[PDB]
């Protein structure tokens, strides 16, 4: 770690500390993600064993890169790739203007094609949020903090990202609760402040019911019978998208509905959603084989 | 070939070919004894044996199991001349590193060096255990034996599944696990061939999509093992204190496995 000098303190969390840092040779900048092991009776910890494994498997243009795992007595630094900031903090910075059409739509295309790269390798990020998602100088955005994220999993993100079926009990985690959170941070960006800003596992759940809807049985088969399903749930009328997020057309509104379905089976994948009419000019058309 | 379904989450030939890749990256080696001239294969499967047995104590997956397993052999191919005295603290240590990825709640680290009777120490594992994960390059996601059954189950019961099966092949996957020429076949045809021994071809191809051709060698080393567990006959789903019944099937298992092998290693 000598070859390494600390140049501010990014911040301090559960991951431990993030440093930004120069290489002194190299003379290029990092991302270091400072983990304490004196301080752990059960040695090196599991988020942590689990991320860096994840990652050195998980090599996309949208993924932060874990560049190198050095341990010096008593620490464990894991040297990234640096961004410049994250998305809650460009969101605050951006929100009496907003954010323009076009860069929420290449943030959102990127989002996807990284969550994409994620579940075709099996990987639940479980805690995506506006802070996990680091954005460059250069238009670029990335998924970040993998210390949640498990391979399928089974029910043990901050309430404001978390999908309904999260809050009404079910048992086993899918791909669809990483599209629910991308669908509100994509509403997020359009409407600069939080889909649904709850204080409470049952005010998070009201505050949904209130602009999707209270679901039932046909739009939602198995919702009932569900372990914190309740019969005496205030019966709230679905608001109209075009109120709920005016500054999408025809197509984002499709999408982004399609992203907020309370069916974990019906909601939309990451993949699906790369190939909606809304990135019909991002995207470019490709040759299927049928054989 | 491919068996997976139509996937909604992704495209089935994308996760398929990653799954494939996984099992190229990963590396076994059935001669990686030989890196150790002071030891035999016989204690290899001691080991394996006695971290099964440690792992039904503690009601650890299969999973757990069979990560501290590659583990170990992945690990000890990166090592030259291991005395024996070693061999606890290496596989305590792959199973520590295993229970910490694998187990929502885990055995504390004293719990590790309890089972060893004061041979390794909680001090100790911590050593070995960054020594293991810095030697295997951080590369800790392989697709165990196990996992391998899992698909092909999960693939025969959609064309959730039925446990007693599960436990059986399981079980005739874990005698040829002690035996280090289990490691000459990719973890897949391990798996598919346990699966051929209680079924049939046909329903190993629809699974896994291997030919007959591709899992036959392995079939042919695995046929006395697996006549050996034929002859003594299959083991009952246990029921396991503190563990849903939904999830049993998943639960290491110990058995006599020891005599079993020595059985199946004489033809
Ligand atoms: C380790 C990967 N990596 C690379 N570049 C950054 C990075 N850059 C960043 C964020 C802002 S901010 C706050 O003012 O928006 N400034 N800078 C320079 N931040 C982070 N963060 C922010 C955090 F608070 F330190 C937590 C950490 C996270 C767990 C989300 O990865 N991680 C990075």
């Amino acid at each position: 770690m000598e070859n390494f000098q600390k140049v501010e303190k990014i911040g301090e969390g559960t991951y431990g500390v993030v440093y930004k840092a120069r290489n002194k040779l190299t003379g290029e900048v990092v991302a270091l993600k400072k983990i304490r092991l004196d301080t752990e009776t059960e040695g090196v910890p599991s988020t942590a064993i689990r991320e860096i494994s994840l990652l050195k498997e998980l090599n996309h243009p949208n993924i932060v890169k874990l560049l190198d795992v050095i341990h010096t007595e008593n620490k464990l630094y894991l040297v990234f790739e640096f961004l410049h900031q994250d998305l809650k903090k460009f969101m605050d910075a951006s929100a009496l203007t907003g954010i323009p059409l076009p860069l929420i739509k290449s943030y959102l295309f990127q989002l996807l094609q990284g969550l994409a790269f994620c579940h075709s390798h099996r990987v639940l990020h479980r805690d995506l949020k506006p802070q996990n998602l680091l954005i460059n100088t250069e238009g670029a955005i990335k998924l970040a903090d993998f210390g949640l994220a498990r391979a399928f999993v089974r029910t043990y993100v901050t309430l404001w990202y978390r999908a309904p079926e999260i809050l009404l009990g079910c048992k086993y985690y899918s791909t669809a609760v990483d599209i629910w959170s991308l669908g509100c941070i994509f509403a997020e960006m359009v409407t600069r402040r939080a889909l649904f800003p709850g204080d409470s596992e049952i005010d998070q759940l009201f505050r949904i019911f209130r602009t999707l809807g209270t679901p039932d049985e046909v739009v939602w088969p198995g919702v009932t019978s569900m372990p914190d399903y309740k019969p005496s749930f205030p019966k709230w009328a679905r608001q109209d998208f075009s109120k709920v997020v005016p500054p999408l057309d025809e197509d984002g509104r499709s999408l982004l509905s399609q992203m907020l379905h309370y069916d974990p089976n019906k909601r939309i994948s990451a993949k699906a959603a790369l190939a909606h009419p809304f990135f019909q000019d991002v995207t470019k058309p490709v040759p299927h084989l049928r054989l | 070939g491919s068996p997976l379904p139509v996937l909604s989450w992704a495209n089935r030939e994308e996760v398929w070919k990653i799954m494939l890749n996984k099992e190229k990256t990963y590396l076994r080696d059935q001669h990686f004894l030989e890196q150790h001239p002071l030891l035999q294969p016989k204690m290899r499967a001691i080991l394996l044996d006695w971290l099964m047995e440690v792992c039904e104590v503690y009601k650890l997956h299969r999973e757990t199991f069979y990560l501290a397993q590659d583990f170990f052999d992945r690990y000890m191919a990166t090592q030259e001349n291991v005395v024996k005295t070693l061999l606890q603290l290496i596989g305590i240590s792959s199973l520590f590193i295993a229970a910490k990825l694998e187990e929502i709640y885990p055995p504390k680290l004293h719990q590790f060096a309890y089972v060893t009777d004061g041979a390794c120490s909680g001090d100790e594992i911590l050593t070995m255990e960054l020594m293991i994960m810095k030697a295997l390059k951080w590369r800790l996601s392989p697709l165990t034996i196990v996992s391998w059954l899992n698909v092909y189950m999960q693939v025969a019961y959609l064309n959730q599944y039925p446990q007693q099966i599960f436990i059986q092949i399981a079980e005739l996957l874990d005698l040829c696990v002690l035996d280090v020429d289990c490691l000459e076949f990719p973890y897949g045809i391990l798996a598919a061939s346990a699966l051929y021994h209680f079924s049939s071809s046909e329903l190993m191809q629809k699974v896994s999509g291997y030919q007959w051709c591709d899992i036959e060698n392995c079939v042919k080393w695995m046929v006395p093992f697996a006549m050996v567990i034929r002859e003594t006959g299959s083991s009952k789903l246990k029921h396991f204190r503190g563990v849903a019944d939904e999830d049993a099937h998943n639960i290491q298992t110990h058995r006599d496995s020891l005599d079993l092998l020595d059985k199946a290693r004489a033809k």
